[PDB]
């Protein structure tokens, strides 16, 4: 929530619903990035 | 260098020999003598400037007022249908039965949606329309995007199928009726009669996206002016795609502003600032609204969000009263996406007593609280929607119109007037079209007092066209001069009838495409303006042209008489005439209407050929078999019978034309009369001036051809060789070198085109025209222009017979008013005859513009062609420039100092015509040059509207303003 939070302000219809904005949302975003799943998904957003 | 004398000496006799070749050769004087010597074949009647605006305004008034009886009908009809309508909810038993537009017409096809069934019309073909219409069922739009079938749909589709016999009866009570059209709020709009759609809608590649609801003339008949403020959000929390989707719905919402709508766009984070250079609410016309889309475009996201800042700027900027404002609706519209304060302090401290409206806006998929926002929303009579994604941004900036429109309704019968729109294109292809459009109410259980609560909006707006060819043919222009003719003019400066007033958009600024961003399977929008063309921006502006704009924009009527600067035809010279503007108002609206008579277009020429055996004569010269007794012969594409049409073909229509005035017997039953008879008598004069006296002399020295142009559409050019060599337009009513010549009291030299593809140099020659010019009854008239084509070679031999061929002591040449090259002394420069002379010789240019023997004159051309820049075509706006002569002193001697060096010239200007001859020191001399002086239609954007906004053009608006009834809901939100 500190390093991504509020950061995902990009300019197109793209949708991101694994993102860390409040505390219920960052668990879940890191529960999957725990369990491997699409994690490297996750990481692309937080690099761009 | 030569003295003056001898210089003189030398244009004296050459301005001698040109002079009377072209008058000897031409045939003005024996033209003369034979438009006088008959005087029993016509008589001159006069054209009473005040009686002509008189009866065209009063025919105006009366087709209007046609249009508008045809328009309370079908509201009262939609009305009252409408109130007896059931509503059921269930359509498969009984189908709906209709002809949806955009459908294909493959007859195999047997579409029946559940609920609805098509119909396959028979489409005959029309004049009055360039299409296809059927004239038995009205067709109906329905927009992409909007299922056929819900509920909603097919109930408008159930009780708008009684519209059609009251289309019928209008239409068979006045069979020029252009398109009429209900164009109703859930999108639909059902037009008579019958015609396919331009666009389907995936039946080609291209997609229609054309909403009813979003056009000029609905908008305009569905609520008042308004006095828009649209506040945006740039706090940091609307950045990402909250900003985005904010910025494309301020700009299609900015879309749905006309001229009488006054707007600006504010913009607040943590600080309350303009978005653009204009600080109060400004006009929203095409320049304006592109000033604030290009900055709102520019908007970033950055701080923290104070409602009270941009309120109280927002409040405050509504209440300037020192500008020119709309005055009758004052709304803010808060973009934003969600807040926590309501700021209950300012709404009490600014509306209070709720005059201001507010719209709010929640743009985005976000996680913030809107709570505070439906609260400003549906406290101060206000509005409030969701926009999520860019699909909704067509639909929900759009409906407030539904809002805005409720003081209309509870005024009742006091709020239907029919009012016209601007000049727009049409959406079926018809041309240039005005629309008059009549709002219709909702009333069911109105004489007992039972629902009121869908009976507080509008159901749609019920409109009719009317074409301007429609209304150029009440002001018919050929008893006038090429010179004069009507002009109207709106209650806001813009013109609806001009000769300057063409089928294209108007443009704004300088178009730029970026063709590397583009998939080439993409369908482009392509535009929804109006074509509003001022009227200071159609000519060109005196400060006496200013008055009487202001003065006949208040409904005046009156005269006025002065001297002006009027463009040529083609633009590229300028003259000083004599004009008369006669102005009057047209009384049932508010349009108004001016006549522009140049003195000696007083009196005309009335044919008064009676002798059939005359008229059989004259009628036998245009024949082309006997062109070669009479010369190439070109006939105006007038109408003169209503069987034949302009072929634009001139072959095509001189073979048409005289097959038909021999098909028919000169009883005349549905002819025209007096344009046949004035065309025959012209034709009978101009070919007894042929034989009469160019046959006796079948070749001159240096003439090349010598035609005659007349009143009448007669042009005859002698040898049959050179009318393969006229370039000239037949109607002689848009020969620029008509008019010009009409305006001098002399010669006239139009230089010809350079680097044109086409023979305009040696082929042809220079063309030289004199107005044949009689006195009947001591009154002026100019019925003819007689020239003459010259031959080059001939003229450069007389002109070098000290001047010798490719000298390189000095330069001798021989330019015209308009600063374009005659005949050289180099045979490099002869090489580009026609060129303008800035493009030869910069620095002698502007330096005889500097000595104040070329003024010049730069205009605006706002609807121009061009080809995109880089950051097919576009519309653009194209600068002009114009040269002519301002001081009537002839001699002009002196010496440019290019830097170190001097060159000395001497000019002279050949009295009598409207040539100058200059000597200077050879080029080759001073090896200076600054930059060339171009005369082209440059591509700009100005002028800038940032400083026109400071200081706006005369207005005057609508009077009537529906705001503020007090028996109103606003429940809603
Ligand atoms: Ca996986």
């Amino acid at each position: 929530m500190q390093l991504f939070g509020g950061r995902y302000d990009f300019e197109d219809t793209e949708v991101r619903r694994s993102n860390f904005d409040n505390f219920p949302q960052a668990l879940i975003s890191v529960f999957q990035v725990l369990t491997g799943e699409d994690w490297n998904s996750v990481m692309y957003n937080g690099i761009m | 260098f030569p003295s003056a004398v001898t210089i003189k000496s030398w244009v004296d006799k050459m301005q001698e020999d040109l002079v009377t070749l072209a008058k000897t050769a031409s045939g003005v004087h024996q033209l003369v003598d034979i438009y006088e010597k008959y005087q029993d074949l016509y008589t001159v009647e006069p054209n009473n400037a005040r009686q002509l605006v008189e009866i065209a305004a009063r025919d105006i008034e009366k087709l209007l007022s046609n249009r508008s009886k045809a328009l309370v009908r079908l509201a009262l009809e939609a009305e009252k249908v409408q109130a007896a309508h059931q509503w059921r909810e269930d359509f498969a038993s009984n189908e709906v039965v209709y002809y949806n537009a955009k459908d294909d017409l493959d007859p195999e096809k047997n579409d029946s949606e559940p609920g609805s069934q098509r119909i396959k019309p028979v489409f005959i073909d029309d004049a009055n329309f360039r299409r296809q219409v059927s004239y038995q069922h009205a067709a109906v739009h329905i927009p992409t995007d909007i299922y056929e079938g819900s509920t909603i749909v097919l109930n408008e589709l159930n009780w708008t199928s009684a519209l059609d016999d009251v289309f019928k009866k209008n239409r068979e009570e006045d069979p020029s009726l252009l398109w009429q059209v209900f164009g109703s709020a859930t999108g639909l709009a059902r037009y008579y009669p019958a015609s396919p759609w331009v666009d389907n809608s995936r039946t080609p590649n291209k997609i229609d996206l054309y909403d009813v609801r979003r056009r000029p003339w609905y908008i305009q008949g569905a609520a008042s002016p308004k006095d828009m403020l649209i506040l945006v959000d740039v706090s940091g929390s609307v950045s990402g795609l909250t900003l985005k989707l904010i910025r494309t719905s301020v700009s299609e919402m900015l879309e749905t502003l006309s001229d009488d709508d006054f707007v600006n766009v504010a913009s607040f984070n943590s600080n309350a600032q303009d978005v653009s250079c204009f600080q109060h609410l400004v006009q929203a016309n095409v320049r304006n609204k592109k000033v604030l889309k290009d900055a709102v475009n520019n908007i970033t996201a950055k701080g923290i969000t104070d409602y009270k800042k941009g309120f109280s700027f927002a409040f405050e900027q509504l209440l300037n009263y020192n500008v020119s404002r709309a005055n009758c609706n004052k709304i803010i519209m808060l973009f934003t996406d969600g807040g926590e304060e309501r700021a209950q302090e300012i709404f009490a401290k600014y509306n209070k007593d709720k005059k201001v409206r507010v719209f709010t806006f929640s743009v985005g998929q976000h996680n913030y609280d809107r709570g505070p926002i439906q609260w400003m929303a549906c406290e101060n009579k206000g509005y409030y929607y969701e926009i999520p994604s860019i699909g909704a941004i067509r639909i929900n900036t759009q409906e407030y119109l539904d809002v805005l429109g409720r003081p209309m309704v509870l005024a009742g019968d006091k709020a239907k007037q029919v009012q016209w729109t601007n000049v727009y294109l049409d959406a079926l292809e018809l041309g240039l079209v005005i629309t008059g459009t009549l709002p219709v109410f909702n009333i069911t259980g109105q004489f007992e007092n039972k629902t009121n609560l869908k009976n507080q909006l509008i159901l749609g707006v019920m409109g009719v066209d009317v074409s301007l060819e429609d209304i150029k043919r009440l002001t018919p222009r050929f008893t006038l001069c090429p010179n004069g003719y009507y002009f109207a003019i709106d209650p806001n400066g813009y013109v609806l009838l001009h000769p300057n007033l063409q089928p294209k958009p108007i443009g704004v600024g300088i178009p730029t495409i970026n063709l590397r961003k583009r998939r080439p399977n993409v369908q482009n929008p392509k535009s929804q303006e109006p074509v509003t063309l001022d009227f200071l921006d159609a000519e060109l502006e005196n400060d006496i042209k200013v008055e009487i704009r202001n003065k006949m924009i208040d409904g005046e009527s009156g005269e006025k008489t002065f001297r002006t600067l009027v463009k040529s035809q083609d633009e590229r010279y300028i003259d000083k005439g004599n004009r008369t503007y006669t102005w009057t108002p047209v009384n049932g609206t508010d349009y108004s209407l001016a006549l522009v008579l140049p003195t000696y277009s007083f009196y005309y020429i009335k044919a008064k050929i009676e002798e059939t055996i005359t008229q059989a004569r004259y009628s036998e010269t245009l024949k082309p078999d006997n062109f070669e007794e009479s010369g190439y012969t070109f006939l105006a594409p007038r109408d003169y019978c209503s069987d034949l049409k302009p072929s634009d073909n001139n072959t095509e229509f001189l073979l048409n034309f005289n097959e038909f005035i021999d098909r028919k017997t000169p009883n005349n039953p549905s002819c025209n009369t007096d344009l046949i008879n004035r065309v025959l008598l012209d034709a009978g004069f101009t070919n007894e001036l042929v034989q009469n006296y160019w046959s006796k002399q079948k070749n001159i020295k240096g003439v090349k051809a010598r035609f005659v142009v007349t009143d009448g559409g007669i042009t005859r050019v002698y040898p049959k060789e050179a009318g393969e060599n006229w370039q000239e337009n037949p109607e002689t009513y848009e020969d620029s070198f008509y008019k010009r010549s009409l305006d001098n009291d002399n010669y006239v030299f139009t230089a010809p085109y350079f680097n044109k593809s086409g023979p305009g140099a040696y082929e042809s020659g220079i063309m030289v025209s004199k107005a044949v010019e009689i006195y009947i009854q001591g009154k002026l008239l100019k019925p003819a222009v007689v020239g003459i084509k010259i031959d080059v070679n001939s003229w450069i031999e007389n002109f070098t017979k000290d001047c010798k061929r490719n000298s390189d002591v000095m330069d001798c040449v021989i330019l015209d008013d308009g600063g374009f090259l005659l005949m050289a002394n180099h045979d490099d420069y002869t090489n580009q005859i026609g060129r303008f002379f800035g493009e030869i010789d910069p620095s002698l240019m502007r330096h005889l513009v500097n000595i104040s023997v070329y003024a010049f004159n730069k205009s605006y051309d706002y609807q121009s062609v061009c080809e995109p820049g880089a950051a097919s075509k576009q519309s653009c706006i194209t600068e002009q420039t114009q040269y002519f002569f301002d001081n009537d002193s002839k001699s002009f001697s002196g010496v440019l100092d290019c830097g170190n060096c001097s060159r000395i010239f001497h000019v002279e200007k050949l009295m009598n015509t409207n040539l100058i001859f200059i000597m200077v020191e050879s080029k080759g001399t001073c090896p200076c040059d600054t930059r060339l002086l171009i005369q082209a239609e440059q591509t700009s954007d100005g002028p800038d509207p940032c400083d026109m906004v400071k200081q706006p053009r005369y207005r005057k608006g609508p009077d009537v303003c529906f705001d503020n009834n007090v028996l109103e809901d606003y429940t809603d939100c």
